[PDB]
């Protein structure tokens, strides 16, 4: 999965 | 003769200001709520949470409600969320999936970072042929909306 900060 | 339940799931999100680290921006809480906030635990059996491989334990079980896991980071990624109901209501469960957001999105005026953020989906899960029991033990549950009945006059 992707997680990427804002 | 239909059972529906309304259903508000998403997250919440609080910037933590001056106690913000690299590991930790924000606190926030992902869950799946009655849309008025009645006890909707009358269908939900368990929820299963799915968090982003970076997290210990990605995989949350929560068996009573609040239907809600709470956490901190840095970071946006999608959740799944699936609903296991109790088995009268209906033998296959139901994934709901959300994108976590810390920060608002498509806004206009001036904001202020320390406004907790809301992002949440408004929704309904539809039992299309309930038995005669399920109907006899949640039969009009404050959590439930129930078919109206014609008038006999």
């Amino acid at each position: 999965a992707r997680k990427s900060a804002p | 003769i239909e059972i529906s339940v309304p259903i508000v799931y998403g997250n919440v999100a609080f910037w933590l200001g001056k106690k913000a680290s690299e590991y930790q921006s924000h606190k926030w809480a992902v869950y799946v709520r009655g849309a008025t906030n009645e006890d909707i635990s009358v269908v939900v059996k368990k929820v299963v949470f799915q968090l982003h491989s970076s997290f210990n334990s990605p995989t949350r079980v929560i068996e009573e409600p609040p239907f809600e896991v709470s956490e901190s980071g840095w970071g946006e990624f999608e959740i799944a969320m699936t609903l296991h109901f109790h088995s009268d209501v209906c033998d296959k469960p139901l994934s709901l999936y959300h994108h976590l957001k810390l920060y608002p999105e498509d806004e206009s005026g001036p904001l202020t970072m320390k406004k907790p953020v809301v992002v949440e989906s408004y929704d309904e899960i539809v039992f299309p042929d309930p038995s005669e029991s399920f109907l006899a033990r949640v039969q009009n549950h404050p959590a439930l909306t129930f078919p109206r009945l014609p008038s006999g006059y």
